[PDB]
């Protein structure tokens, strides 16, 4: 696993083309996230 | 140390998590190649993940970050999709869950869009789809995502497409 940029704790991937996309984020230490919900689902076939 | 508690569909928490799931579906630029073609989900079950040790590991790091950043953790609720969600809920995130080839370097990736994490459920790029039918767009087989609490601290802003 790499290091975060000197002076920073994470990276924010800001979308700069797809206007409908929300952000993505990267952490470099596994201790910076906690799994709160497990969601079981099917994708639904559009009608 | 992990237990899973089923939420009732009548519970406001089931309803707010279902809503974040359903409301952050977007179309993807791969036309559904990686994750399938759908506009909404059939939510079959929502379970709360409880593990004391993993929680304390999270809050410890959260405080260190906060104190390096004028008392601001910059905490978010974000999706994560993977074939290893059953390992993550038991052992936590670590370098085995890192996307070595990701755009922002070797780290662990999270999404605001549920449908972005859905693309990683059967592997990078959707792998070979469901185990039973080998279908990345399977409408029969049951899938699983994590909705996670994440500490960003001082985040390096990378503009990108
Ligand atoms: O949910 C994600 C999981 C993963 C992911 C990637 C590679 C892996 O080996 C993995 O276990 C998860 O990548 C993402 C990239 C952007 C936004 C969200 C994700
Ligand atoms: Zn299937």
């Amino acid at each position: 696993m790499a290091h975060s940029p000197p002076g920073h704790h994470s990276v924010t991937g800001r979308p700069s083309v797809n206007g409908l996309a929300l952000a993505e984020y990267v952490i470099y230490r596994g201790e910076q996230a906690y799994p709160e919900y497990l969601i079981t689902y099917q994708i639904m076939r559009p009608e | 140390g992990t237990i899973l508690i089923d939420l009732s569909p009548d519970d406001k928490e089931f309803q707010s998590v279902e809503e974040e799931m359903q409301s952050t579906v977007r179309e993807h630029r791969d036309g559904g190649h990686a994750g399938g073609i759908f506009n909404r989900y059939n939510i079959l079950k929502i379970q709360k993940v409880c593990n004391k040790k993993l929680w304390e590991r999270y809050t410890h790091r959260r405080k260190e970050v906060s104190e390096e950043n004028h008392n601001h953790a910059n905490e978010r609720m974000l999706f994560h999709g993977s074939p290893f969600v059953n390992a993550i809920i038991h052992k936590g995130f670590d370098e085995r869950h890192a996307y070595i080839g990701g755009m922002f370097g070797a780290g662990i990736y999270f999404a605001e869009n549920s449908s972005k994490s859905n693309q990683y459920v059967y592997g990078i790029g959707g792998g070979t789809g469901c185990p039973v039918h080998k279908d990345r767009s399977c409408y029969i087989c049951h899938r699983q995502l994590l909705f996670c609490r994440v500490t960003l601290g001082k985040s390096f802003l990378q503009f990108s497409a």
